[PDB]
RNA sequence: GGCGUAAAGCGCACGCAGGCGGUUUGUUAAGUCAGAUGUGAAAUCCCCGGGCUCAACCUGGGAACUGCAUCUGAUACUGGCAAGCUUGAGUCUCGUAGAGGGGGGUAGAAUUCCAGGUGUAGCGGUGAAAUGCGUAGAGAUCUGGAGGAAUACCGGUGGCGAAGGCGGCCCCCUGGACGAAGACUGACGCUCAGGUGCGAAAGCGUGGGGAGCAAACAGGAUUAGAUACCCUGGUAGUCCACGCCGUAAACGAUGUCGACUUGGAGGUUGUGCCCUUGAGGCGUGGCUUCCGGAGCUAACGCGUUAAGUCGACCGCCUGGGG
RNA sequence: AAAGUUACA
């Protein structure tokens, strides 16, 4: 579930400060890390419908943050989706 | 002015939330009645009681719980007034056009105890008539001398004497009731927040009230 | 979520009068202060206060002429789901003029009688009868 | 105007279009508002008059024509734009309780079957009986073994899950709630037609598996009849893998999301403080059960988890039958 | 254990 060491790495990378956890870059990147990580889990457990519901909450709530960040400043959104790798 | 300090009460751990302004909690799961907000309204009730006693309004005292069962007799029959010490008959005020008949029978039986039903008839009938007379007397007691409806009602428990309060509200009779923390202010016209299930307290209430009435007779 | 803070304001007043509270309190706002100003000068509610630095908090002292509550009926008219704008011709009268209607004109928030004298119209915020 | 029970809340959720949207400042004037102009045919309608002796009818002026367009200005509200602010929403740190889910193992009890050893004449069943099983030796009892399915006690208006639903123990994958104190983002929000997903049992398809139960079916009774209830059996099914179906009295017959409005008694699960003293006490949070106040209402009843007072969206109803 | 039915003003 995105172990504490893994989260610190992403927070420090996309965060504009060492303890900046909450900026939409970090939030989206944290969601992307877990969505990609959970992808392997569901290639084995197809009928884990309850865990997939939690995954869909992350998929949708990332789109809400991505759609939000583009509205505020389309430039910072473009460097995000390119560096993370998504939006296709 | 917070003299006796024997009227803090609380009746229980719980309460009736309408009693909120007059109480604070205590360590024993107990609701201390604010006497500082009891003495001002108590004088107000005494002030109006003095006013109606000047108009000769036939003040009625109501107490049925064993604490006030005998004390109400002591205060009402003390000066000039009436009382109900036993069970309050449902409707002895609103249905007074019928209860007045029972008083008339009680007087007739009271007369019969002096000229009629004592030896002019069998013991099998004299006993039952006498048994009925004391049954009628204990229930229709102090109100036997009341000429009709009263003008002010004094109550010891709002919750216990709820029927009498509702009857007085149905009529046009002000209700001077003392209320615990478990009672209901909704219905009485002069709240007197304090203990009511204790001899030390009800005697203080009755003694103060009766003294006010005796002044009012002047 | 909360989408009509003013309708929230009227509900606190309505429930506070129904609960016989000595004062109701809600998060403050420019519009709430403007309306509460109308209600205070009109007699329906007593003095009001705004406290706070970064979270303003508006308190209204509810008024009771007798055992009853002064504010008998207070109703929201122009809600976010339906905006009601009135010309100067058709400004509503509440309880045959005994009550008031709080209306937002281009010259501030006033009553129906005040806006009528000013010869303006605007949004019908609420009826206060 | 309604939707707990009268007709009416989709089974549940995610979610695009749409609808709505916290607070402060500025700015623009789009909605909105105040005038003005152009126009809104005449006649009809209305109001004040006039003429047929009155009336109908005819007719002079108005007022209307609730509209639209343009010009000027007002900025309180809504909208656009800019800059913010944290209350909503979310991210992180630490911990907590869980039948939440998927996968893989395994433990014991019991039923059945098979093979054996004692051993006898009944067993089984019913309201009574009978079919059935049993001297080819049953039932009973002990030993060994095989198989499948379900997890006694704990166990609880206990818990978890959006709903359906989830109950031995152990592992490895995973989801979601909650709390304390801290930072962080800064309206990122609510609802949701169409769409998408999940969705008891039964059922269907293809492979397995099959102890026990058991539709169908058979026999025995019961009955006037008995295609039933009862008895003895017994196949699909119930179990697994993977697809399909997509319905339930899928129900607290109560859509979701916020706010506000007396109380009492409990359960469950976090926590921060004193006298850590020792059982304890005072508070603060989240879910949950019962009773009840006002209020509500046709009444039953609901009642801080509203069916109270309100807002934002959505769904649905319009007499009974057909 | 068995126990079905019985047109309205
Ligand atoms: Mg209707
Ligand atoms: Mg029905
Ligand atoms: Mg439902
Ligand atoms: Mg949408
Ligand atoms: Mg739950
Ligand atoms: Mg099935
Ligand atoms: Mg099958
Ligand atoms: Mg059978
Ligand atoms: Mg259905
Ligand atoms: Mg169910
Ligand atoms: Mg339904
Ligand atoms: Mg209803």
């Amino acid at each position: 579930s995105l172990s504490t060491e893994a989260t610190a790495k992403i927070v420090s990378e996309f965060g504009r400060d060492a303890n900046d956890t909450g900026s939409t870059e970090v939030q989206v990147a944290l969601l992307t890390a877990q969505i990609n990580h959970l992808q392997g889990h569901f290639a084995e457990h197809k009928k884990d419908h309850h865990s997939r519901r939690g995954l869909l909450r992350m998929v949708s709530q990332r789109r809400k943050l991505l759609d939000y960040l583009k509205r505020k400043d389309v430039a910072r959104y473009t460097q995000l989706i390119e560096r993370l790798g998504l939006r296709r | 002015m917070l003299k006796a300090g024997v009227h803090f009460g609380h009746q229980t751990r719980y309460w009736n939330p309408k009693m909120k302004p007059f109480i604070f909690g205590a360590r024993n799961k107990v609701h201390i009645i604010n006497l500082e907000k009891t003495v001002p309204m108590f004088n107000e009730a005494l002030a109006e009681l003095n006013k109606i006693a000047s108009r000769k309004g036939k003040i009625l005292f109501v107490g049925t719980k064993r604490a006030a069962s005998e004390a109400v007799k002591d205060a009402a029959l003390s000066c000039d007034q009436f009382f109900v010490n036993h069970r309050w008959l449902g409707g002895m005020l609103t249905n007074w056009k019928t209860v007045r008949q029972s008083i008339k029978r009680l007087k007739d039986l009271e007369t019969q105890s002096q000229d009629g039903t004592f030896d002019k008839l069998t013991k099998k009938e004299a006993l039952m008539r006498t048994r009925e007379l004391e049954k009628l007397e204990n229930s229709l007691g102090g109100i036997k001398d009341m000429g009709g409806l009263p003008d002010a009602l004094f109550v010891i428990d709002a919750d216990h004497e709820h029927i009498a309060i509702k009857e007085a509200n149905n009529l046009g009779i002000p209700v001077f009731a003392i209320v615990d923390t478990n009672s209901d202010p909704d219905g009485v016209d002069f709240v007197i927040p304090g203990n009511d299930d204790a001899i030390r307290a009800v005697t203080l209430y009755l003694g103060a009230v009766a003294a006010t009435v005796r002044e009012g007779r002047s | 979520s909360m989408q009509d803070p003013i309708a929230d304001m009227l509900t606190r007043i309505r429930n506070g009068q129904a609960a016989n509270k000595a004062a109701v309190t809600m998060p403050s706002s420019k519009l709430k202060v403007a309306i509460a100003n109308v209600l205070k000068e009109e007699g329906f509610i007593e003095d009001f206060k705004v406290e706070g630095d970064t979270k303003p908090e508006l308190e209204l002292t509810l008024k009771y002429f007798q055992g009853k509550a002064v504010v008998e009926s207070i109703q929201r008219v122009s809600r976010p789901g339906l905006r009601i704008y009135k010309r100067k011709d058709e400004l509503p009268k509440v309880m045959a003029g005994l009550g008031i209607a709080v209306v937002s004109t281009s010259k501030g928030v006033m009553t129906d009688r005040a806006a009528r004298q000013a010869g303006l119209g605007g949004e019908i915020i609420c009826y206060v009868a």
